[PDB]
RNA sequence: UGGUAUGUUC
RNA sequence: AUACUUACCUUAAGAUAUCAGAGGAAAGUCCUACUGAUCAAACAUGCGCUUCCAAUAGUAGAAGGACGUUAAGCAUUUAUCAUUGAACUAUAAUUGUUCAUUGAAGUCAUUGAUGCAAACUCCUUGGUCACACACACAUACGGCGCGGAAGGCGUG
């Protein structure tokens, strides 16, 4: 036979963190006295936000970006950093379902198998990931631009020239707004 | 006629190139002219016409420059000059496609070198083009075909051989998606040596006696001691093979199987967000392995599917201010990304930026006038805001450097120059046609003090009021930044700007625009006036 | 050597593989055109006397 | 009385 | 393989050592397992012929390379032509000097080229033979061990 082979490789079994296309976070480590709300707007600009939930108690919350590589850089961005005079640890987790039912096989301890988290069904031209948009367009889909995009929560719709201001705008009444109380977080 | 004038009166050369003119970007267009062009000479010679031939040069050139990018289109240009006679042209030709890339090409240095093998014919010259070349592209993923054009030259034209050994060590070490199969010419380059004395050429003398315990003056029976010297260079290469594999199928496995298409298209191709991640996502990879030829030419090698993005224009130059601490260099990757990109308003936000950090501010001087003649001296009017107003902020930092202040404690007059401040009520007056009003009006209240408070309310605040502009009267964000403005003025003091706000604002709003303006002034009042909150309710009820 | 306008197979004539380039060096000899004998063959009748 | 070459048939 | 089909060809002549002598088919020709002399080739074979054939008692050396490194060594020297505008020096049509414009060609090189010189590293090649570790020589030097390489000369 030849002297150059393919090489060959064995699967590494699939759990949440060989998992390629996992994007929920597990923080750990949370103060029980940041609300669902405040740790939104601690997680929110690194990607969009499928659903943001924290345990009644349990002391740790969840995170689940759209994207894988918004949640890497969320991982690398806020690691460590004390949300509430408590440091962070964060690390991949999965959700909720797939939590019962590990939770559920934990006792019977019969198999704890778990499953793959859907993938967006490449390719996609639109969407430049990672991008987040807040809120009649005639789009000319030049490729510079975001034709696509997440509605924050939940909704595809497509992103403008003009979102730039909104954003902006928003932004100016939560340097108000929430200065004097209204919104903590 | 002659073959030219029966070209230059067909009908479809007036179409054909008169679509290039209307469409400079959209590039079928040049493709069409140029091969419809290159058909009509139909066998190239030396003595094909010499007006047509000017021509086919004149339209090669120009969409060279429309598209700086196409590898394929140098090396043809570079290809047809050589047919035609005079490899000098050629050359150039190539040496203008390597310098569009900054040197850091595949396809360009690999063609170059096929081709400058022919024509060189000096031999410290013809190596020191693979050693210039080794050093922009030898890291590349898929170089290997680099190395063996460099090996083959080696082996035919030098007579020594210690060349061979000196280069293919260094190829040992490099991460190539080809990369066994330099292990296997070692390999069975090792497995000819014949005696002792060609140990010297894998190695020094010292390092084999040292580290491996091999002499090579070893002086006794020869065959057994050879073939135990053999074994053991075999297993150093073995634990030097096991390294590059495990890089090589780490690459691999998680980057460049996903990156599907690796070379420049057109202005207008779209790219999948798959490659858009994984191009991310290897960039991060590269520049944590800190080997900065290798860095330099994954964003190079990155730019080629997504020039016209800017994603990673700004974060090639991202790379370059933070990690590398080079902020000339970040200006010229940010200078160079407004040409290929097509969004261009975060390259000129980060790229005004990093100019006023170096102290540079003539040269933002030139480029806010740039960006004021490229609209006709009328920035106040476009559709996009986010142009106005970044060009605004800057121009306002020049400004308040430039002529002193006009008021008190030294308050740098920012919007309420002659100057700005006609801009601003330009595009103020135009009331919904334009976007950005909201955030004009709040940036505008921002003053704080007497002087400035009188100036920004008789002339935004009073002006709009009398002329009656339903657009701003009925928005609540007006009437709130006006009882903002006034309320934190540090002059008045505080039975004076409540009697002020309650008593002379707050009737002047019309009855009928209650329904729009209560929700916003209801936040002004409980945030800070709730004794006052009856008054407002009672107003409007 | 990508193409073959020999009568051989490839693998025939990638064994005719020829040396690489001369180099150049500058001449020592004359140009074409100025290659001459001698001209000014000077006259046989002056011998003829003395 | 020949040679080399070509292609078909078996 | 056979066979068949076509297509392309089917030719410069002459000679085989020289000179002299005897014979055969007055001038010449031809020939002589005829005879002298010269020449040339092969093969044997010799010359007190001439030159050359590497430490191991040691880590060398000789011959020839490098299309090898130091090396951007050290020292010199090179990088277009025409047209038009502008300033400019001036004995001057504006000769000199600088900036831009149109056209024409244009081996790459300037880390080059050329001059000089040195160190280092490495390749191929050889009787790495035998007996010796020795007081020689004016006719200056036993050329008086076996081979090998190359020529010079002589004989058969």
């Amino acid at each position: 036979m030849s002297q150059f082979i393919y090489p060959v490789q064995q699967q590494p079994s699939l759990n949440h963190f060989t998992d390629p296309n996992n994007t929920t976070v597990f923080i750990g480590g949370l103060s029980s006295l940041v609300t669902e709300d405040e740790l939104r707007a601690y997680f929110q600009p690194f990607g969009t936000i499928v659903y943001v939930k924290i345990p009644v108690g349990k002391c740790c919350g969840f995170v689940q970006y759209v994207d894988r590589l918004s949640a890497e850089a969320a991982i690398a961005g806020m690691q460590g950093f004390p949300i509430a005079n408590s440091r962070v640890r964060l690390s991949w987790g999965r959700s909720a379902k797939q939590t019962a039912l590990l939770q559920q096989a934990m006792l019977s301890n019969s198999l704890q198998v778990q499953q793959q988290q859907p993938g967006l069904q490449q390719p996609n031209y639109g969407y430049i990931p990672s991008s987040t948009c807040e809120a009649n367009v005639s789009s000319t889909m030049l490729p510079g631009c975001q034709i696509l995009n997440y509605s924050n929560p939940q909704q595809v719709i497509m992103q403008g020239s003009e979102a730039v201001v909104n954003s902006t705008n928003a932004m100016l009444n939560r340097l108000e707004q929430g200065s004097n109380g209204f919104m903590f977080a | 006629m002659d073959k030219y004038t029966a070209l230059i009166h067909d009908e479809n050369f007036s179409t054909l190139t008169l679509n290039v003119s209307r469409y400079p970007k959209s590039l079928a267009y040049w493709e069409k002219l140029l091969n419809y062009i290159v058909k009509a000479s139909a066998p190239i010679c030396k003595s094909t016409e010499p007006q047509l031939l000017k021509l086919i040069r004149c339209t090669y050139s120009s969409m060279l420059n429309e598209f700086p990018y196409l590898e394929n289109y140098y090396i043809d240009f570079a290809l047809l000059e050589y047919k035609l006679g005079n490899v000098s042209m050629s050359h150039k030709i190539f040496q203008r496609g390597l310098q569009a890339f900054n040197q850091r090409s595949l396809l360009l240095w690999t063609s170059y070198l096929k081709f400058c093998n022919n024509v060189i014919s000096h031999q410290k010259q013809l190596f020191k083009k693979y050693e210039t070349a080794e050093e922009y592209v030898g890291l590349h993923f898929f170089s290997g075909e680099f190395w063996d054009l460099y090996l083959e030259q080696i082996s035919s034209r030098c007579t020594s051989s210690k060349k061979y050994w000196n280069v293919l060590r260094k190829i040992l070490e490099i991460p190539l998606h080809s990369f066994s199969k330099f292990y296997a010419l070692w390999l069975q380059r090792i497995d000819d040596i014949m005696d002792l004395k060609q140990l010297s050429q894998l190695t020094s003398k010292d390092e084999l006696l040292k580290k491996l315990k091999i002499d090579i003056n070893y002086s006794g029976r020869k065959g057994p001691y050879l073939q135990d010297a053999k074994k053991k260079l075999k297993k150093i290469t073995k634990e030097m093979y096991m390294v590059v594999q495990y890089q090589v199928l780490e690459i691999y496995s998680i980057f460049e199987s996903k990156i599907y298409i690796n070379y420049y298209t057109s202005p207008e191709t779209l790219v999948s967000s798959d490659e858009i991640e994984t191009w991310i996502k290897y960039l991060d990879y590269t520049i944590t392995l800190q080997t900065d030829s290798l860095t330099h030419l994954n964003f190079q090698r990155a730019l080629l599917p997504l020039a016209h993005y800017d994603l990673v224009w700004i974060k090639y130059s991202k790379w370059l201010i933070n990690s590398k601490n080079d902020l000339l260099g970040a200006k010229n990757v940010l200078l160079m990304g407004l040409k290929f990109s097509l969004k261009k308003t975060e390259i000129i936000k980060l790229l005004y930026s990093v100019i006023c950090k170096l102290n540079e501010y003539v040269l933002l001087r030139n480029l806010l006038e740039k960006i004021e003649s490229s609209y006709s001296d009328n920035v106040e009017n476009v559709d996009d805001f986010e142009i106005f107003w970044d060009y605004l902020q800057f121009k306002t930092f020049c400004q308040n450097s430039l002529y002193s202040s006009r008021y008190s404690d030294s308050q740098s007059n920012g919007l309420l120059n002659k100057e700005l401040f006609d801009k601003v009520w330009k595009r103020l007056s135009c009331k919904e046609k334009k976007s950005g009003q909201e955030i004009l009006l709040n940036n505008l209240v921002q003053f704080y003090s007497k002087d400035t408070v009188e100036f920004v309310e008789k002339n935004i605040f009073q002006k709009i009021i009398e002329f009656g502009w339903e657009y701003y009267l009925q928005n609540g964000m007006f009437w709130n930044c006006y009882c903002r403005l006034i309320y934190f003025d540090t002059s008045r003091s505080y039975l004076d700007k409540r009697q002020y706000i309650v008593r002379k604002i707050w009737p002047q709003i019309d009855k009928k625009f209650a329904q729009s303006v209560l929700p916003s002034l209801t936040e002004f009042c409980e945030s800070y006036f709730p004794e006052e909150m009856d008054t407002l309710e009672e107003m409007f009820t | 050597m990508n193409y073959n306008l020999s009568k051989y197979p490839d693998d025939v004539s990638r064994l005719f593989k020829p040396r690489p380039p001369l180099s150049y060096k500058r001449p020592t000899d004359y140009p074409y055109a100025k290659r001459q004998t001698n001209p000014n063959i000077t006259g046989v009748a002056n011998l003829l006397s003395t």
